């Protein structure tokens, strides 16, 4: 076996003084991060086959008729979607001497730390796209609505933000806030400079940070929701389902063999022939957000939103844009980046060429705009995968 | 990983297992509630023939 | 409150972490291949021949069989003498549950594990007769489980069990095929039936206590959790003696025979085969060798190693292991005596007897508490006041000495005219609660059937 | 008066200043590694093999496993029923409290801690049924606690406790997860230290005195706190014997073999492989080695170390450990004359018996005090005048030589004609207060049957 | 940061911002009693005080050793030095011991 | 009087999404420690026996 | 339950496998040859 190994453990420098009577506990330990998605979203019964969600779709209809005017005919309709659980895993490995000594209960510590990491890997694949498996459907950062909260959280959430949900016919049922949000609640004041969300002597925490309600909706806190521009979310959290195929599972051995390199660059080692002991960890999860449009991203200051737009190689017909619900002119299937830019800046709401930016090529565009942009491809005549979505970058 | 129906190893990907491991039906977790007239809620009903 | 789904995984982690401690104490009892037992002077190719020392098993086995539960005593109202009838002595109802559960087998096993690991667990339930047990359905089903299969979180404040899990590794290998979870209110259980845990079966108990009681080998109040009987000084003399036996075995192959040399003789003049470096003559007894020897040559020998020089240390270590363990001297080595008289017996036994008395008291506390639990669970309601004043009672740990006891008890009783009532004679003679009840009937017959 | 917020934190300081020195007394009984125990002649890479010794545990166990408390005796001036066996009689109530708390177990451990560390603390309360205790709730809840968990500042003038704290000290890691502060008029619990201290909850009690009483191993009157029983001489003779045992062990791994030497040969003349520094040899027993041996080569040996030279010293350390501790000589030597007779046993045990009997006299004063204090808790008021004169009773510490006593008592009693009353015969036979009050019932049955 | 113009917008908004921006908690605040004037003088835009209620009979809430925005206040006569009159932060980051 | 030492955990442990039959990754948790030692403060004051 | 023939083959495998443990204990009771017993100073 090696020593001071970059992957294994061999009475490594970590364990200097492990036996000493002067070693106390970590008085500065930080509490474990739970998932929050597994706490806000509806848990669904799930299995290795995946599951089918049926939904109705048919516009069933009736007509007013005069006496003896013979009646109309109608037909219902319905559709199928399905969800398959993805799988998440890791291995950790140590010398049998390390397993015998169990210094600082490293084995027990390691089991609980990898359990948090697997929960956070699920959570960060649902709130954001980060390393997400192919089998998950949607993540909340896709949502194409944003709201600045910072100058006054009440005007931010209950008025300006809530408008963006109800205009699309979406409900508001919860809000989810990062710890970093708190100063904006404390700083939300009336014109006399008295804070809104706390009682008159200012003894206690502001009510949303007691997990109290805002405007009838419950508030959920977290240590770890914020990434990039985004400090939290609001929306219809009834639209999310998730599920799990059996418990977080540990299996252990010293008999087996591990590749310490890639499958194409193998570097095999026997666990047995070096007397290493290894732990396998697995869990298996499904997720579906039924409507990505049913949320609002929360940000401190206002921000631009970036969209990727692809026309599926369609060589005929004209699409059109709509921004905050106001329509552009119609636009050709091969329009230049400058032609798309001028067609956006022409929208009557007061957009301007210092805010709007467009880059890419014919049928393949990136757009930056201060609003909820949408597109209609029904006027194209040579393709059907034509689509628009929000994109986020480092 | 491996190809579907890799010649040496059995996987749930393999064509021979189609017609098995099919995803289970579920109740509609996203079902909208059915609508009911607001006018019949507020307006006075009268007897009529 | 706690969700039992996460709590399953949360306590299984603690349980499997504990196994890495217990596999130290097990290796001394099972006489497994420790590193520190390997005696160092033996050359690397001979270190395959492990030498083992029986001291840890010898000590634990000498304590474990000498303790046997003789019965329970529960005080009557006003201090009255109990009787077996309708409105029974509660001493016999608890004994009936004990005997119907075969606990005289399960406990004489389970006390061994409590000495090896420092703890073991007693578990109580009504049986599940729909599972076809082959057990009486109207008795609280009481069993012992070892710390190789059950773990329990103990409250620092009250010392009651907070929560516990029994988990069974499968018939092959080391993978959990079932887990059973003991909340204060409820027991629930899962099977890893085909590769993952199936939905939980559940069964309420409604008690203020978890239905699991820890036996523990507590030596001292500041031992809060109980510790192995195979103590550090007995480990030390065990491993030290294992090294000496190993070195003596190696010496008896390599060194116990004197090695012969000749000097000055030129190998070619002896006719040594240059093809091999060896020529060997006939070794038949009285043949004198003649050698040219003209170089001023002569014979010399390296002496044998004296094996006695190790046996002097093997005796010193047997004599030390007897002092640390308190085994009667003849159990580890032959010595100055093999006890000649009833007095000389009771003299030598005294360390072991007074050590077993401590184990009867400390395990008695757990068994009393498990019988209170079993009553509270099977009869419902609440525990009658007298059961808080219950005593377990155990057979005399010393060697039976009956032929020297009879002359004493007969001379005290003096055919009823003497110092003691007949019943106390039967107690001092050592007959159990069961055997005295049998005599109570045979004595009644003997007054009629003359 | 002092603010109990400040007093709490003042008392955790005093408590932790004690823990740092109690470490030393634990290290002998647990037989942990000690810097002075390591045998110096062993080379530094082999010094990792410790060799622990059992003397200090053996002496503390031999005391603590020989003690058992019997029923308290209360005197009664002008007594109408002075035997005190009836349901109204005061000597019975203290035994109901002793039994119901299972102090018959807890005290046997608490006496070990009082000897290892020099103290242990009795602590008293009425039980809160809000805690769902395994107790009959009208009995006073009595516990005994180690000095690793409870500390109590004694007033030098009165020898009373001024105030005390119990630290419950977490699962593992010096986190003081909860704490109980005892003051004359009230007991408080600082419910948790979960991230920070909780607010206290408080129970008042009618005593003028704190509900905590020290068991103390008082060696001499000029000591006012009590000392470890593992005395400085017995520490030093333990650490002496640990080094000798370790040097004897190291000698056997390195030096009980005589090393074979050859002088007067260049390695290549022997055909030693110059690139690796050795050649193989066929070691089979009869084979004779011919060396060309030019220029006067010859064979030599360094002598083997005689391990008996250490066994000649180990017997002297064992012989001193016996003489310092006062144990019977067959507890150390495991070779000295086994006592052949009842007289020889009575002689050999005699110093251990008188030592244990003195310890009973010292610890009796703690339980005697605790029961008086528990009376003021249950039956509020001043204590009836008789309890200031109460005595504890204890089993005789000598081994139970029954057959010798049984003849002697019959010869004294002479079937009711003889020197002593019936009751004294039972007492000299050694039967407990409980077993005599039961024998009193059985004697009526033997009179009534005719 | 300075509490001088208005203690609330100091402690609870600009101050807290510079802790949560580094991911560091606020759990206590320690003040010198020389801070009492600026707490008493902390007012809304109408010039009524923030911490204390109508007719101004009571001692001011933090100086009753009360919490503010959930976090405990702690006071002394001897923590001011130069420009500094108190601290706010995670006091769980401090450990101390005494040897006898 | 010999001070005290305390550990801390620094291991950025990790786990990855995998397909059926894919390579499991391998991870290692990591640690550090800090020591702390006490210091004396003192004075002496003196008066005549009278 | 399982097909008797399949079950028979599974159990006869488990039985015939188990013998490799048992034949190690027989060698001490019947005092068979075993390689660790052979003293090393005697020539081949």
């Amino acid at each position: 076996s090696a020593d001071h190994s970059q992957i294994a453990q061999t009475k490594d420098t970590m364990f200097t003084g492990y036996l000493d009577p002067v070693q106390a506990k970590d008085y500065f330990a930080e509490a474990e991060k739970t998932s929050i998605v597994q706490r806000v979203a509806q848990k669904i019964p799930m299995g290795a086959t995946g599951i089918v969600i049926p939904h109705w779709t048919g516009d069933v209809s009736a007509q007013w008729i005069g006496e003896g005017d013979m009646k109309p005919i109608t037909k219902g309709n319905m559709t199928k979607r399905d969800v398959h659980p993805a799988k998440i895993a890791t291995i950790f490995v140590a010398s049998a001497e390390t397993v015998r000594a169990n210094p600082a209960n490293y084995l027990g510590t390691m089991r609980t730390k990898v359990a948090t990491a697997i929960a956070m890997a699920f959570d960060n694949a649902a709130l954001h796209g980060t390393n997400a498996p192919s089998a998950f459907q949607g993540y909340l950062d896709q949502s194409n609505k944003t709201q600045s909260i910072s100058p006054n959280a009440y005007q931010g959430l209950g008025v300006s933000g809530l408008t963006k949900l109800v205009t699309d016919g979406k409900k508001w049922t919860h809000t989810l806030l990062d710890d970093t949000v708190e100063p904006v609640l404390n700083g939300s004041v009336d014109a006399n400079g008295r804070p809104l969300f706390v009682e008159s002597t200012y003894e206690s925490l502001t009510t949303p940070f007691r997990e109290g309600r805002i405007l009838g909706r419950p508030t959920i806190l977290s240590d770890h929701v914020a990434e990039g521009d985004v400090v939290g979310y609001a929306g219809d959290f009834s639209q999310i389902i998730w599920g799990q195929v059996g418990g977080l599972s540990f299996d252990v051995t010293d008999q087996a063999t591990l590749n310490l390199g890639s499958q194409e660059s193998p570097n095999f080692v026997s666990l047995w022939q070096h007397n290493l002991v290894a732990v396998r960890v697995e869990a298996e999860y499904g997720l579906l957000i039924n409507d990505v449009n049913a949320f609002v991203k929360l940000t401190f200051d206002p921000v631009l939103t970036t969209y990727a737009l692809d026309l599926d190689g369609a060589s005929a017909g004209n699409f059109t844009l709509s921004l905050d619900g106001k329509t552009s002119a119609n636009i050709a299937y091969n329009a230049s980046t400058a032609t798309v830019k001028s067609a956006i800046v022409a929208i009557d709401d007061g957009v301007s060429a210092d805010d709007v930016t467009v880059t890419g090529s014919a049928g393949d565009y990136t757009i930056t705009v201060p609003g909820t942009l949408t597109a209609d491809f029904s006027g194209l005549t040579d393709g059907e995968g034509a689509s628009i979505s929000v994109v986020s970058v480092g | 990983g491996f190809s579907a129906d890799h010649s040496q190893i059995a996987q749930t990907k393999d064509t021979m297992f189609t017609g098995y491991l099919d995803p289970v039906q579920a109740k509609d977790y996203f079902a909208e509630a059915e609508k009911t007239s607001i006018v019949q809620r507020v307006a006075q009903k009268i007897p009529m023939g | 409150s706690i969700d039992p789904e996460k709590l399953r995984d949360q306590l299984l982690d603690a349980f499997e972490n504990k196994q890495n401690e217990l596999k130290s104490s097990k290796a001394y009892y099972d006489a497994e291949r420790r590193p520190d037992a390997i005696g160092l002077a033996v050359p690397l190719d001979m270190r395959k021949y492990l030498a083992h020392v029986g001291y840890p098993r010898t000590y634990v086995d000498a304590i474990a069989e000498r303790q046997e539960l003789e019965g329970f005593r529960i005080p009557s109202a006003n201090g009255e003498e109990p009787e077996s009838g309708g409105e029974n002595d509660p001493a016999s109802e608890l004994w009936d549950w004990w005997q119907a559960n075969n606990l005289d087998i399960e406990a004489t096993l389970g006390h061994t594990d409590a000495l090896i690991y420092g703890t073991a667990y007693i578990t109580i339930s009504m049986p599940d007769p729909e599972v076809d047990f082959d057990v009486d359905p109207e008795v609280p089903l009481i069993r012992v489980e070892p710390p190789t299969a059950l773990y329990a979180e103990v409250d620092p404040r009250t010392r009651k069990v907070l929560y516990a899990i029994r988990a069974i590794y499968g018939a092959d290998g080391n993978e959990i095929v079932s887990a059973t979870l003991y909340l204060p209110d409820t027991t629930m259980t899962w099977l890893r039936a085909e590769g993952e845990w199936e939905a939980p079966t559940s069964t309420p108990h409604g008690l203020e206590m978890v239905p699991v009681i820890p036996i523990s080998n507590r030596t001292r109040l500041s031992d809060l959790y109980g510790t192995s009987e195979i103590s550090p000084e007995l480990r030390s003399v065990t491993d030290a003696a294992a090294q000496i036996l190993m070195n003596m075995q190696g010496t008896a192959n390599l060194m116990a025979i004197p090695q012969r040399l000749i000097f000055g003789a030129k190998p070619e003049e002896l006719g040594i085969n240059a093809e091999t470096g060896q020529r060997m003559f006939d070794a038949y007894m009285a043949r004198i060798l003649a050698f040219e020897g003209g170089e001023g040559a002569h014979a010399e020998q390296f002496s044998a190693a004296e094996l006695r020089n190790f046996v002097d240390a093997l005796d010193a270590l047997d004599r030390k292991a007897a002092s640390y363990s308190g085994l009667p001297p003849q159990y580890l080595s032959s010595s100055s005596d093999n006890p000649a008289s009833a007095e000389a017996i009771k003299a030598a036994e005294s360390r072991l007897v007074k050590k077993v008395e401590r184990k009867n008291k400390i395990f008695g506390g757990a068994w009393e508490q498990a019988m209170r639990l079993a009553y509270k669970m099977v009869k419902g309601g609440d525990i009658p006041t007298e059961y808080y004043r219950m005593e377990t009672v155990w057979r005399d740990p010393s060697t039976p000495t009956y032929a020297a006891k009879a002359d004493a008890a007969a001379k005290l009783f003096a055919n009823g005219a003497g110092l003691i009532p007949r019943e106390r004679g039967w107690v001092d003679m050592g007959y159990t609660i069961v055997e005295r009840e049998q005599m109570r009937q045979w004595l009644e017959q003997d007054q009629k059937q003359g």
